[PDB]
């Protein structure tokens, strides 16, 4: 669990943002403690309107993409893993199924040549996912199981770094904004991204006092 | 002098040992499962519990399919390392023996047995069928 | 001999328009 | 520095659909009673000089059952605040439980779903409903629910069922009592200021958590302020025969002791009851 | 609390007649 | 509160839609079929019923498959031409509702539904099970 | 009784007070029947401005 104390902007106290290190595969927790800022205009305190933005300093761009397919519920799905990996040299193709990120509710019998069989578990309707890995390369593959009627939606292909959805909480009594700070399995060591964080206040009456800080992500393996 | 014992405890197929079934048990407040094998067992075989919901589309068809969670009464410490039911029919069952089981709290409209992974070609030996209770409409 | 007696298991709901006398109009 | 005694609170139940309902009383959590299905056809206009007979097609009797569904909760303390305390919360908790067990069974009778809950007449969907006609504006078919609906809607009701009450939330009387006609005169109560009739004598029960189609007495509706169609208005229904309610044990309240780890004493309250929908031929719904 | 509107209903007469 | 129901009225299947299976009957002492439809039939759909015996070698395998007799009870006017139970499913029966008969008189110790002839076209959709109420051993 | 063009047929209050109060005086008292449904649309009539 991270914790930052944030400037009360009173014209008083390397790089600008704070650091935070990151390893490939780990989901963080993250706690802001605006009290310094907050407590002094004091209104309502903090209101859930809180909005993050991910953007890269140093991406080093995929090497293998990534795929995604579809298949009724309890039907057996097949497909290909060397269409992913377009290979600059010529060599040899070592793929891999990573046991720490395979699926979620069946299994992969991954053969000996690019080629795999997922069979969804008995019963089950919904997305999974399991991380190749070509020649150290990683990237996801996305499976959506439908539920025999039609079909599922498509979903959004999971960046590096991510913020999820709907797992922040705003304390209103302690001043303090918590959130969850997931990396992905593609993660490239080295690469940096920047989280920019514009957090809201309120007045007694209803108005607004923002406040934007931002934080520099360095994915770091071995923690 | 024997009843028409279906009306009053009427029983459906839930595992026919190829496919499985929905069945529901809104109408009725009581229910279980009696299995059967067919076959001699290789090995102790594992099957999922599924609760349905009433589709959006239409109220009298069961939509996804959600796995009840497990209660413990006081007894229990194996905890089956996930919180979500199972049965687990054990090895040396021979097939002229029936097994009854249920779950403690039923939630939903409807109610479903799925073989788990693992076990999937010892379940083609087996056979579950679920008979409700007093009817509540 | 065997009879039966079977029985629904899921109801249907029952909507049915309300009409009312309409607006008095005369005949001329 | 002059705490005073007022306790101004300022929270409000709602009225209670539990003295209409009939009233049945078990010891056991599971009760059992027989239903007549139809009585059947039996005996026809045979002809003359036939030594003969029909036997026709006899009747059917169905036996049904229903369970007892319990409701539990717990709430527990500090044991410092509680000695020093210029007040008494154990009182006030024992007040502030039973006031959420009041207002949680009266609305799950109503609206509960299925399993370990009641099934309410709403959710049940059984009653019939009624749904009434949209009128016309400058052409727009804005729906509407005019007091020709209202006594059309009571009236219908099958007399031989019985005497049969209404319920809805009192926006609705609201809007009832506040029509005009072409000119401007009132429906009702002309020119008294207020129209107010002994409700109890035009057998309309009044209530506060139905669901009130007058979105917070804000949808009358001549343009975007359509009573959004599909909206409940008012039920009706011989309930001493339409709707059950059981009742096995009042509330309680046990310390905890265990758990209670010389910090938290914690207490533990609960109540066992239930309720179920008996021929729901007697109960309508209207609806927008 | 925000003021709210107190709509009410019109003149509501017919069901079967539109005008010409 | 729901009770486990499988001991003290257990249900097995008698009819998957392709295979009858014998149910045996000897350690109880009443039983009833809870027919249920998988989709709309074609026709009237009419089932024959059959007793077993115990095997002439085994005296826990059912023999062959003899056909059960029938018997009336005062008003029989249809009184089946050769005078053989059977059970006649009629058309028009949604799914969602199943229809439950039984054999007054028990005799032998295995029971069986199979499908008639000229009706095991629309009988792949029908689901026969058996339920038996209280044990005697 | 004509309505926007048309010739839909109907039955008003008017039509049945003039029924009623039209039966050979010298036959002795009578009653009349009907259906539940046709006295709740005699209760529901309309004038022309709004008023029961």
């Amino acid at each position: 669990m991270y914790f930052f104390s944030v400037d009360p902007r009173n014209g008083a106290s390397s790089c600008c943002c704070e650091s935070i290190s990151a390893r490939p595969g780990e989901v963080n927790g993250v706690m802001v403690s605006y009290a310094a800022w907050s407590a002094p205009l004091r209104g309502h305190g903090l209101t859930n309107k809180t909005t993050f933005e991910i953007d890269g300093v140093s991406v080093t761009p995929p090497k293998v993409s990534n795929a995604f397919g579809r298949t009724k519920v309890g039907v057996v799905f097949e497909g290909t893993l060397s269409d992913l990996f377009p290979n600059p040299e010529g060599e040899q193709v070592e793929y891999e199924i990573s046991e720490l990120n395979g699926p979620s509710n069946g299994v992969v019998e991954l053969g000996a040549n690019g080629a795999f069989t997922y069979t969804p578990g008995a019963l089950f309707t919904g997305v999974d996912r399991f991380w190749f890995s070509i020649n150290g390369n990683i990237g996801e593959y996305v499976i959506s199981v439908d539920p025999t009627t039609s079909e599922l939606p498509q979903p959004p292909f999971t960046t590096p770094v991510y913020v999820p959805a709907a797992r922040r909480s705003v304390d209103p009594r302690t001043h303090v904004l918590k959130f969850v700070l997931g990396v992905s399995p593609a993660a490239i060591p080295g690469d940096v991204y920047r989280l920019t964080v514009r957090q809201v206040a309120i007045d007694c009456d209803g108005n607004e006092f923002v406040h934007i800080s931002c934080y520099d992500i360095s994915i770091g393996s071995c923690g | 002098m024997n009843f028409n014992v279906g009306v009053d405890f009427p029983s459906f197929i839930a595992w026919d040992g190829e496919e499985s079934f929905p069945v529901k048990v809104d109408g009725f407040n009581q229910f279980g499962f009696t299995f059967k094998t067919i076959a001699a067992l290789t090995a102790a075989t594992t099957f999922n519990i599924f609760y349905h919901e009433p589709s959006d589309a239409d109220p009298c068809v069961p939509g996804p399919a959600i796995r009840v969670p497990e209660v413990p009464f006081c007894d229990t410490v194996l905890l089956s390392e996930d919180g979500l039911a199972a049965v687990t029919l054990p090895e040396t069952v021979t097939p002229d023996s029936f097994c009854a089981g249920t779950v403690p709290c039923m939630n939903g409209q409807w109610i479903s047995i799925a073989p788990a992974t693992g076990s999937e070609t010892n379940a083609a030996n087996v056979q579950i069928t679920v008979t409700m209770k007093g009817a509540t409409r | 001999m065997v009879k039966l007696n079977c029985r629904p298991l899921c109801q249907a709901p029952t909507a049915s328009r309300l009409v009312s006398p309409p607006c008095f109009i005369c005949r001329g | 520095p002059q705490v005073l005694a007022l306790e101004v609170d300022c929270n409000i139940e709602c009225a209670s659909l539990l003295d209409l309902y009939g009233q049945i009383e078990v010891s056991r959590s599971t009760f059992t009673y027989m239903k007549i299905a139809d009585y059947g056809q039996l005996g026809e206009y045979t002809c003359d000089a036939k030594c003969d007979a029909e036997f026709g097609e006899p009747g059917n009797i169905r036996h049904l059952e229903g369970k007892t569904y319990d409701y539990r909760g717990v709430f527990c303390f500090n044991r410092k605040n509680l000695q020093e305390a210029n007040y008494d919360f154990l009182s006030f908790m024992i007040g502030a439980a039973q006031r959420s067990h009041r207002i949680n069974r009266n609305q799950a009778l109503m609206i509960g779903k299925g399993v370990n809950e009641p099934k309410g007449w709403l959710t049940e969907n059984c009653f019939p409903v009624f749904q009434t006609l949209p009128v016309d504006v400058n052409g727009t078919s804005t729906p509407a629910f005019l007091a020709q609906d209202w006594r059309r809607f009571v009236t219908s009701f099958p007399a031989e069922y019985g005497e049969a009450r209404s319920v809805m939330h009192q926006n609705v009387f609201g809007y009832l009592a506040a029509m005009v006609d072409a000119n401007g005169r009132f429906l009702f109560g002309d020119g008294d200021l207020t129209f107010t009739p002994d409700l109890v004598r035009e057998r309309i029960r009044i209530s506060n958590c139905l669901p009130d189609p007058t979105e917070g007495n804000t949808k009358g509706g001549t343009g975007q302020d359509a009573f959004a169609a599909g909206s409940f208005v008012a039920a009706q229904a011989a309930w001493k025969t339409a709707f059950y309610a059981v009742e096995k044990r009042p509330m309680f309240f046990e310390q905890y002791e265990g758990g209670s780890s010389a910090w938290c004493v914690k207490y533990q309250f609960g109540a066992e009851d239930g309720g179920f929908v008996g021929c729901c031929e007697h109960g309508r719904i209207l609806q927008i | 609390a925000a003021p709210s509107r107190l709509v009410q209903p019109g003149c509501f007469i017919c069901r079967g007649v539109a005008v010409s």
